[PDB]
């Protein structure tokens, strides 16, 4: 079946975040985040993972809140955002009843509206906007940039995220 | 210049957990020239390990942070962020060793 990780970010300025989030194995609730950038707590609702194993997974996930605010933050300091804003993520990978071949996804949606979202294909992210802004080419040309926001990021989706399923159906 | 500060708070913290730890290499030097005394050594082993892990949690937490002002530089780039990052982690680590070095030989 499948993985599916929601992520809500409230900024109310650059240097201030709060994140709401949960994640869904096989349509069951199984993961909850909340908190403000410095604090924010991940806990899981069953113990999937054994206590070594859910903290290296825990340690990664809040490397990436990290990572994912410093980006919001040079896009501002580079192209200035317009706060308040909001940003919801929603990603996941979903596993055929026969294969192997999983579809993998990340769509990236500012202010409730549709934003960029991630290509598997060949580790790009591309807009899902028809407006052509300074915002979007810039993110969009920051996210193509680095190993991390492509092959990483991909490694992520089609691995972790797989092997998850694979290994706590 | 955001990341030239973001550099001189990364050399604080760093700068500040190498005195810390160097407080503690000196309590160790004391207590080895010199039963009771061989718990110094736990109370030494335990201080000493529970600093390394917060001086290498926070400082990497400083560099996931700049993880984009760092690259975005133009002559910094994601190889010499993930060499600088480890570069660190290592200089804390060694500290660690400088201590428990004593107290295995004071066995
Ligand atoms: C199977 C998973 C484990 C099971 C547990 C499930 C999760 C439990 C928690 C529930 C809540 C889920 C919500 C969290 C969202 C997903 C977090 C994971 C993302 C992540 O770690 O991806 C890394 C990439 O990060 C980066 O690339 C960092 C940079 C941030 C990129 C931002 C992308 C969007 C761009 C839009 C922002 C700009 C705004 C402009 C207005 C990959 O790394 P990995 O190390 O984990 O890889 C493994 C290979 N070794
Ligand atoms: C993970 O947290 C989510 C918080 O946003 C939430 O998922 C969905 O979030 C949207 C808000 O963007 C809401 O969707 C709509 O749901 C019903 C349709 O059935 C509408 O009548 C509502 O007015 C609302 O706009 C919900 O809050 C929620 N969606 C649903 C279907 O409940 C969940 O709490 C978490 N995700 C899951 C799948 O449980
Ligand atoms: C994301 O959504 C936010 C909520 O809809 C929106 O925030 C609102 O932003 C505008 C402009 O920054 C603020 O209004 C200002 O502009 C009007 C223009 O006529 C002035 O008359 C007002 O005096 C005021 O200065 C709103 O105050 C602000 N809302 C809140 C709750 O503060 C963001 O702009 C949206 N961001 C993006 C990137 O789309
Ligand atoms: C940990 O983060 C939070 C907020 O800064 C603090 O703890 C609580 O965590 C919940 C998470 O849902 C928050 O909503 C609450 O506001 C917090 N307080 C209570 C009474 O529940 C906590 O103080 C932070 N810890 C540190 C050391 O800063």
């Amino acid at each position: 079946q499948r993985l599916h990780m929601l992520q809500i970010s409230y900024f109310r300025d650059p240097y201030h975040v709060w994140y709401q989030g949960n994640a869904s194995l096989g349509g069951h609730l199984t993961h909850v985040l909340e908190g403000p950038d410095t604090n924010t707590t991940i806990i899981q609702l069953q113990p999937l993972q054994e206590p070594e194993s859910w903290a290296r997974t825990q340690s990664g996930l809040q490397s990436y809140l990290l990572q994912f605010h410093g980006l919001v933050r040079l896009v501002h300091q580079e192209r200035t955002l317009a706060f308040p804003l909001t940003i919801r993520c929603f990603l996941g990978c979903e596993l055929p009843p026969e294969g192997s071949r999983a579809h993998v996804f990340f769509e990236v949606a500012v202010n409730g509206s549709s934003f960029v979202s991630f290509r598997p294909e060949r580790a790009l992210w591309q807009a899902d906007t028809q407006v052509t802004s300074g915002v979007v080419t810039f993110t969009l040309q920051q996210l193509n940039a680095y190993n991390r926001t492509r092959y990483e990021l991909r490694e992520f989706l089609e691995d972790t995220c797989v092997q998850y399923v694979q290994k706590h159906i | 210049n955001n990341w030239e500060q973001q550099k001189k708070n990364i050399e604080d913290d760093l700068d500040r957990y190498k005195k810390r730890a160097e407080e503690l290499r000196k309590e160790a030097e004391k207590a080895r020239k010199e039963k009771e005394w061989e718990k110094r050594c736990k109370e030494l082993e335990e201080r000493a390990r529970k600093l390394e892990d917060e001086a290498k949690d926070r400082v990497n937490d400083l560099f996931d942070s700049n993880f984009f002002q760092v690259i975005y530089s133009g002559d910094n780039d994601e190889e010499e962020w993930k060499k600088e990052k480890d570069r660190a982690e290592k200089e804390i680590e060694e500290w660690f060793k400088r201590i428990k070095e004593k107290c295995e030989e004071i066995k």
